């Protein structure tokens, strides 16, 4: 029902925000794995 | 009091048998030395 | 150069993420009335 | 008979205390 | 690296706990579970 | 001494850390909050609301008394509030 | 009963005087390092 | 050659097989009195009217008890907190009926135990040790003071102090729960954490040290013979033990400072047991465990029971049954 | 036929005697009441 | 014949297999990428 | 050591001490039977438990007639 | 140099949180037991199994929340989510008490996990496995109390419920119904737990008050170095102190530390045994000789008879609300009560 | 048969106590 | 300060066998009279 | 209990015979 996206929206937005601030150095790390 | 008559011997053997076992081992340890 | 995503990273977030969410649910509860 | 038994055991424990304390293996250094 | 000093992080975290637990004791007297 | 992970005291005094986590921590708090304020927590877990432990003129507990019909029994009790 | 009472008063007094007078008899000095 | 100074020298001698000392000059007679009276009363004392209602309770072996059920019974509620030495009774018969031995034993014992603690300080000073072992003992000592003296003072009667017996002890702890809800009291919860944790850390520490013993022996000899009394080298490897325990949990949850570690061992149970002694001492003045009886009700006002209300049903059954002939009025106010 | 090479002496020191007698006596003291019942 | 609880049994059994195989697939993957240098 | 008639006859059965098949040998096959035995015990446990209910399997004393 | 060895390589890397092969069992199961408890105590009722509120969501506090046992009518059902009781419905699963079996069973395999981890790390680090051996006592307690005990009874309903006050109710149930304080296996457990805490305190206090002066500071903690050879406190002075104070002292550091393992581990094992007896209602409830005398002689009274009157009160005043499936109706006139109260 | 109840303990100790004396004497003889 | 009068004591195996036989036969003889 | 007692003591004696014969101190010529 609708209450599920209301609850879930701050969780996605939060993870979206972290994904974008960290992505540059997460790319680097992955490359260093050989 | 009406107590289990066999309580006495149970208790006597309960004390005597394991004690006697330890005393036997102690004394023959002392005579080694 | 330190990695960002580790087994440690996962252990930490495996506990911290639900904890904060649970603390939010429990704080709302203080305002429930019968 | 049960009173005698209880007291007898307690008395043996007190006698053991005496030997444990005054007739212990003396601790010797190094 | 070490910008936000540690004593300040400790103080702010600290008060954040005091606030949450405060609210939990306040709710012992209000609403559900308050006997009222 | 160390197994090569970044030290925690370095992470939490770092600006990038708090840039991400000043968003992620409140968002989670607000998510859990909405989980309750919307009533969704009640419906997911089956927890009675303050108005639905008993029916209006009832004082019996709606106790599960059957193993294999137990799911049906709970549903029966719940209808007796609607 | 009074013989008993008096006997106990005397026994207890005697022991308490030993205690007070013993600790007044230079007890700080009865250690193995710095005696004064 | 002075007589007093010779006697002082013997009292405080570190060459006596058991240290006497000035604290021992009081401890020795008081503990001998309390021990001799306890043993005689446990075996042969007649029934004692603990609750003042002329309903005497049989505590001793010769009057039909065993080791588990036997007890020196507390003094009559008719006496309250009045001092009841032998010489205040018209006869030994009276003194025995009314519970005189309990007073003699607990006063002598509490004095002798207090001096035991001081004796622990005193010999530490004669040996040039650090002084705080006695502080560790103050935890058990405060606990005995609480159940033998403090709780009686607050409730007004040595008849509500702890019987000196095994089943008597259980009676005291069931009635305490009905009158104070001690389990819902946080100081008893810290006591359980002090005692559970102490047993945990006892086993932990014993097992970690035992785990890192240095091979000094063959498989045909007890490893205990790998340590010789008074050797200078440690006998286990704290770094191997820190390296095992730091990996079982994580590194910074493990001690490699042995001084910090043993201080932790000392302090955790001692402090937990301080709190639970303080729990009894403060429930002596009727500041009781949390009461959540009927704290949850529904939208209409129906009571919604919780596990605390179920505790309360049990507390009620203890309350209504205890000292079943002793209450004439509807509130058990002490 | 050779005599057996696997035989060993056994020992119980005095402290182990005291500890074990204490264990037995205390166990007796605890259980005796249940044996008489 | 295949009763409802025998059906749940297989559901329970397939789920376990999934969780277990999924777990081991991931662990073998990572172990292959991030090897120890000898 | 003493030789005996019976000893001489049983000798071959206690003569391969230490002998192993190389590497992993039959371990994968062992694993398969372990797996089957677990499901087998699961079924047996859950029938006794009445978590697994089977047509014609009445887990009651009244399965004696 | 095949996949198994490569996975072994990786599971056993030295990292902040060691994983190991045992981690595969341990970490899922521990996290799920712990999440089930936190989840249930925050959100899940006991209304249909017990007639009790038991979550923060319902108005309970930290002392009264619980994950409560399933209804008595579930018997010893595993209560799997996909089983015939809940039939895959998560909500009904929660309401029938499925989280109790969930926590109990994941908890048991986590405890196994944890002890395998103590074995695994002990072997890699090169030390003897005594910490694992000691942890056998916690496992014995858990299985005997949470599993063996309710399996001998009518249902999981009479197991302990996972909660602070709920466990208090379990204490009092055992007093009133089983007279468990009278049980010598509990008494040996009491001696081992209280003996352990004593040994913990007295050993710490002794080490700290027979320290060698190894630095110049008033804080004596600095003057230790974990790789020093020398003992950091005097066993000789400690031995003299206790010999003169108490009559006897430890003289062997190894025996000392083994005895600290031995005492609480053995006590916990003993209490587990007595609980196994109580699974069958094989109680140390009475002394026959006492009852025969008291039945014939109404002036005969001991602390033993006084405690059974309290038990009888506990049973009759708590059973109706604690065992609701039984529909006990005790009219006021049948409740045992002394005068006035 | 209404025999004496203490007969058992008397016989039991009669055998045990002196037999144990001899066994103690004998074992510490062999171990020297 | 050890006492010079101490002696070891001995019971050989034959003496054990003879002694155990004496006690067992005495027990067998007297047991009927103990039960009465 | 008395039957058991009599039979027990008799059985112990038969065991002693066995050890007395087959585990005697071997007699030797010095
Ligand atoms: C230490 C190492 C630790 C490692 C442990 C790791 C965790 C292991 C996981 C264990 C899971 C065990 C749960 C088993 C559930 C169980 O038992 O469930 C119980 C069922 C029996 O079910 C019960 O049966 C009872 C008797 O019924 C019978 O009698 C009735 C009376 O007439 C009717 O006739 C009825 O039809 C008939 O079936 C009632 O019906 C109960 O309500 C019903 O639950 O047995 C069965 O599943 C199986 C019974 C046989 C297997 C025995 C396995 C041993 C487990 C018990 C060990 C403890 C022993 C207890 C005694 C103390
Ligand atoms: C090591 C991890 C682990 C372990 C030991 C357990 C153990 C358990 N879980 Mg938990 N669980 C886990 C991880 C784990 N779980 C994880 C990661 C999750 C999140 C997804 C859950 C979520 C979960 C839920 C939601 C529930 C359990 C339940 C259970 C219990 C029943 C398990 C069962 O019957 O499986 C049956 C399955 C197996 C034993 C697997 C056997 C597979 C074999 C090896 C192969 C057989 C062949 C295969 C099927 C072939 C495929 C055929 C196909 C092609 C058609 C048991 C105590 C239940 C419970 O607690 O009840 C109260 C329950 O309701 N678990
Ligand atoms: C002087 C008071 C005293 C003392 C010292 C004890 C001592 C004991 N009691 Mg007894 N008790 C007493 C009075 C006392 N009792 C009284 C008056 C009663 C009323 C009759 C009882 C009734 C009672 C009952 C009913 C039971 C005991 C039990 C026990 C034992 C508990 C063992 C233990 O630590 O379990 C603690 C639990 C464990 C050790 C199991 C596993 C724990 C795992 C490892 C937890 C891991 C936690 C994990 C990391 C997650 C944590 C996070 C979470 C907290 C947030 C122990 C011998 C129990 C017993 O005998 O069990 C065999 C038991 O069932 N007692
Ligand atoms: C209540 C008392 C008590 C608790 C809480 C406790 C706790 C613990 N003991 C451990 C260890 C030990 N305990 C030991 C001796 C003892 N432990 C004792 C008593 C206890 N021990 C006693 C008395 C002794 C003396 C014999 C030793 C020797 C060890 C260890 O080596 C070990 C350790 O490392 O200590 C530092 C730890 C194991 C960690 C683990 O398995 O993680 C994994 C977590 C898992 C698998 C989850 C288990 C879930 C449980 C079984 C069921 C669910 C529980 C709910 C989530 C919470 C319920 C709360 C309500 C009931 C109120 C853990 C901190
Ligand atoms: C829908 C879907 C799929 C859902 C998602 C679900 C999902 C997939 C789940 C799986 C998640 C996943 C794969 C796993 C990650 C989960 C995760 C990280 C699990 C968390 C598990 C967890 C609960 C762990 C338990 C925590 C635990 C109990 C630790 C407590 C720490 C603690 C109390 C330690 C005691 C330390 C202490 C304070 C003192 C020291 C003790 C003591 C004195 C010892 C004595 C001593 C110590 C020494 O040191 C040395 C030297 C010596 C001499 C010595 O005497
Ligand atoms: C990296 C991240 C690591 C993550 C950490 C996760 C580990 C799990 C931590 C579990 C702690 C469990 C405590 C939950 C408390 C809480 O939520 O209460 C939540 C409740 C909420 O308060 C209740 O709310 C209700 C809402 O309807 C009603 O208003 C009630 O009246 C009110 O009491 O708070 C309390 O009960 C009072 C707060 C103070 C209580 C603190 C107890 C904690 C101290 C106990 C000792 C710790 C126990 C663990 C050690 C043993
Ligand atoms: C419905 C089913 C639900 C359950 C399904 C089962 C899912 C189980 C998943 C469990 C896997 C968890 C492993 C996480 C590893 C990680 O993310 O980092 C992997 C590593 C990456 O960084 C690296 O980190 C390394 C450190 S370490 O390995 O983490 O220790 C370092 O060595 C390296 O240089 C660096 O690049
Ligand atoms: C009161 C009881 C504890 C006594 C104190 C403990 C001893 C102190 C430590 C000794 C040396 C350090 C002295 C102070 C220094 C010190 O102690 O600092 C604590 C430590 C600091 O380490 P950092 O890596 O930040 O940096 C290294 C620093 O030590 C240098 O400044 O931080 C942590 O450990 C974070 C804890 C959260 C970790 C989350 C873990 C994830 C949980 C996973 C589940 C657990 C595993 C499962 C088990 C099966
Ligand atoms: C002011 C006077 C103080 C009063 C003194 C009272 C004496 C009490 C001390 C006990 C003497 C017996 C010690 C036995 C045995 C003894 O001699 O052992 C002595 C033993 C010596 O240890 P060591 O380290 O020397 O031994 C190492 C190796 O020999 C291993 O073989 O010390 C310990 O093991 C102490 C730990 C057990 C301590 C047990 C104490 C429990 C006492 C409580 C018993 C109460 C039951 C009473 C019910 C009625
Ligand atoms: C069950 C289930 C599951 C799982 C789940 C999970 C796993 C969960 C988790 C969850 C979580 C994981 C939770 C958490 C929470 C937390 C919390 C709730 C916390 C809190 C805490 C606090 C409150 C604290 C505070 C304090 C105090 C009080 C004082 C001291 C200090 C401090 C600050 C600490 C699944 C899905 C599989 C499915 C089936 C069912
Ligand atoms: C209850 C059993 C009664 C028998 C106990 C008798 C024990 C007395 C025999 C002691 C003999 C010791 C001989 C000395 C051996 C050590 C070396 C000299
Ligand atoms: C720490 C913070 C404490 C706050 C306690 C709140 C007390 C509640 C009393 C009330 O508001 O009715
Ligand atoms: C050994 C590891 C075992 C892992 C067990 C994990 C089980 C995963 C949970 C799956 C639950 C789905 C059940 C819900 C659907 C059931 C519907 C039905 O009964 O037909
Ligand atoms: O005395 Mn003993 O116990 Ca304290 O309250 Mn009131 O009083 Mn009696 O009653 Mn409840
Ligand atoms: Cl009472
Ligand atoms: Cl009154
Ligand atoms: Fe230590």
């Amino acid at each position: 029902d609708w209450r599920v996206l209301v609850v879930l929206l701050p969780v996605l937005l939060a993870a979206g925000w972290a994904v974008r601030n960290i992505l540059p150095y997460a790319v680097k790390q992955v490359q260093k794995l050989l | 009091m009406e107590v289990n008559q066999l309580g006495l011997i149970a208790t006597a053997l309960f004390v005597l048998v394991p004690s006697v076992f330890l005393i036997i081992l102690y004394v023959q340890t002392e005579s080694q030395q | 150069s330190y990695p960002i995503f580790t087994v440690r990273w996962v252990a930490v977030h495996t506990l911290a993420v639900p904890t904060i969410f649970f603390l939010g649910a429990i704080a709302a509860m203080q305002f429930i009335q019968r | 008979m049960e009173t005698i038994t209880y007291v007898f055991i307690f008395a043996c424990i007190i006698a053991l205390f005496f030997f444990a304390i005054f007739f212990r293996e003396p601790p010797r250094i190094t | 690296g070490g910008r936000i000093p540690l004593w300040i992080v400790a103080t702010v975290a600290g008060m954040g706990v005091i606030v949450i637990v405060g609210l939990f004791f306040y709710g012992a007297y209000a609403g559900l579970g308050s006997s009222l | 001494g160390t197994t090569g992970e970044r030290p925690f005291s370095d992470i939490i005094t770092s600006v990038r850390y708090w840039v991400i986590h000043s968003i992620t921590i409140p968002a989670l708090f607000i998510a859990g909050w909405l989980f309750v304020s919307t009533g969704l927590a009640y419906d997911v877990f089956g927890t009675p609301r303050p108005d639905s432990y008993y029916a209006q003129e009832q004082r019996s507990i709606p106790l599960v008394t059957d193993r294999f019909e137990a799911k049906q029994q709970v549903e029966t009790f719940l209808e007796q509030l609607k | 009963m009074e013989t008993l009472k008096i006997t106990v008063y005397i026994v207890v007094t005697f022991f308490v005087l030993l205690f007070v007078f013993g600790f007044l008899s230079g007890d700080p000095a009865r250690n193995p390092k710095r005696k004064d | 050659a002075n007589l007093w100074e010779r006697f002082c020298n013997w009292v405080t001698s570190t060459d006596n097989r058991l240290y006497v000392g000035w604290f021992g000059v009081i401890m020795i007679p008081t503990l001998l009195a309390a021990t001799i009276c306890f043993v005689i009363a446990f075996i042969a004392a007649p029934p004692v009217d603990i609750d003042g209602i002329r309903e005497p309770v049989s505590g001793s072996l010769l009057y039909g008890n065993n080791i588990i059920t036997g007890a020196v019974v507390p003094s009559s509620n008719a006496i309250g907190l009045h001092f009841y030495p032998i010489w205040e009774a018209a006869s030994l018969d009276e003194w025995l009926y009314n519970g005189g031995p309990y007073q003699l034993i607990i006063f002598h014992f509490l004095l002798g135990a207090s001096c035991y603690m001081g004796r622990q300080w005193e010999l530490s000073y004669r040996l040039g040790m650090r002084p705080w072992i006695c502080v560790a003992y103050s935890a058990p000592l405060a606990s005995a003071f609480a159940v033998f003296l403090i709780y009686p003072i607050g409730q007004g009667s040595f008849s509500d102090g702890m019987p000196l017996g095994i089943s008597g002890t259980f009676n005291f702890m069931i009635v305490f729960q009905a009158e104070h809800n001690i389990l819902m009291h946080p100081f008893h919860q810290l006591g359980v954490a002090g005692v559970f944790g102490g047993a945990l850390f006892c086993a932990m520490h014993g097992s970690l040290v035992t785990s890192s013993l240095i091979r000094e022996t063959t498989e045909t000899e007890s490893a205990n013979y790998g340590y010789k009394f008074g050797q200078e080298e440690e006998t286990y490897n704290i770094v191997a033990a820190h390296g095992y325990f730091g990996r079982l949990i994580f590194q910074y949850a493990s001690f490699n400072n042995s001084r910090s570690l043993h201080f932790f061992l000392a302090a955790w149970p001692v402090v937990g047991v301080w709190f639970t002694a303080l729990g009894i001492s403060t429930m002596a003045f009727n500041l009781n465990g949390f009461n959540f009886n009927h704290s949850v009700i529904d939208a209409k006002g129906n009571v919604i029971n919780t596990w605390a209300d179920i505790i309360n049903r049990a507390n009620l059954g203890m309350e209504v049954m205890h000292e079943r002939n002793a209450h004439n009025f509807p509130l058990d106010l002490a | 036929m050779e005599p057996n090479p696997n035989r060993q002496p056994v020992e119980l020191n005095r402290t182990s005697l005291y500890l074990g007698l204490l264990l037995i006596l205390v166990l007796a003291l605890l259980f005796s009441s249940y044996f008489f019942n | 014949t295949i009763t409802p609880s025998l059906k749940g049994f297989f559901i329970g059994l397939l789920s376990g297999a999934v969780v277990l195989g999924l777990t081991f697939a991931v662990l073998i993957a990572i172990s292959q990428i991030d090897k120890v240098q000898r | 050591a003493r030789r005996t008639w019976l000893g001489d006859i049983l000798r071959p059965l206690n003569s391969e001490y230490g002998k192993v098949a190389p590497g992993w040998g039959t371990t994968p096959l062992m694993a398969v039977f372990m797996g089957l035995f677990l499901v087998f015990l699961l079924i047996i446990l859950e029938i006794y438990n009445s978590t697994l209910i089977l047509d014609g399997v009445n887990v009651s004393w009244k399965a004696l007639g | 140099r095949g996949w198994f060895d490569i996975l072994d390589d990786w599971l056993k890397r030295d990292r902040f949180v060691f994983v190991g092969w045992s981690g595969i069992l341990l970490f899922p199961c521990a996290y799920l037991a712990l999440g089930g408890w936190l989840t249930g105590t925050t959100f899940v009722t006991s209304w249909y199994t017990h007639g009790l509120a038991s979550s923060y969501l319902e108005g309970c506090n930290f002392l009264t929340v619980a994950v409560s046992t399933p209804a008595n009518s579930m018997g010893h059902s595993l209560l799997l989510l996909w089983g015939p009781e809940a039939q895959g419905d998560f909500t009904r699963w929660c309401q029938l008490g499925g989280l109790w079996t969930f926590i109990a069973l994941h908890g048991a395999f986590g405890l196994i996990g944890f002890m395998l981890r103590q074995f695994e790390i002990a072997r890699l680090v090169g030390v003897r496995p005594y910490n694992a051996i000691a942890f056998s006592a916690p496992i014995a307690v858990f299985v005997s109390v949470f599993l063996i005990y309710p399996l001998g009874q009518s249902s999981w309903f009479f197991a302990p419920s996972f909660g602070v006050a709920a466990i208090f109710r379990f204490l009092l149930f055992f007093q009133g119904f089983h007279n468990w304080t009278l049980n010598p296996f509990h008494m040996m457990g009491v001696a081992g737990v209280l003996g352990g805490a004593l040994l913990c305190a007295i050993h710490g206090a002794t080490v700290e008050n027979t320290l060698f002066q190894d630095g110049e500071g008033a804080s004596t903690f600095r003057a230790f170095n974990p790789t020093q050879a020398e003992e950091t406190y005097s066993m000789v002075t400690a031995n003299r102190f206790w010999s003169q104070i108490f009559g006897i002292a430890f003289s062997n550091k190894r025996w000392l530390h083994f005895f600290m393992l031995f005492v609480p581990v053995t006590g916990l094992w003993m209490s587990a045994i007595g609980v196994v007896g109580l699974a069958l209602n094989l109680r140390s409830y009475d002394f026959i000789s006492q009852e025969i005398r008291a039945a014939e002689d109404p002036e005969f009274e001991t602390f033993y008879t006084k405690n059974l009157l309290l038990n009888e009160g506990i049973r009759a005043w708590m059973a109706p609300q604690d065992q609701p499936h039984e529909n006990f109706v005790f009219p006021e006139e049948v409740l045992p009560r002394g005068n006035a109260l």
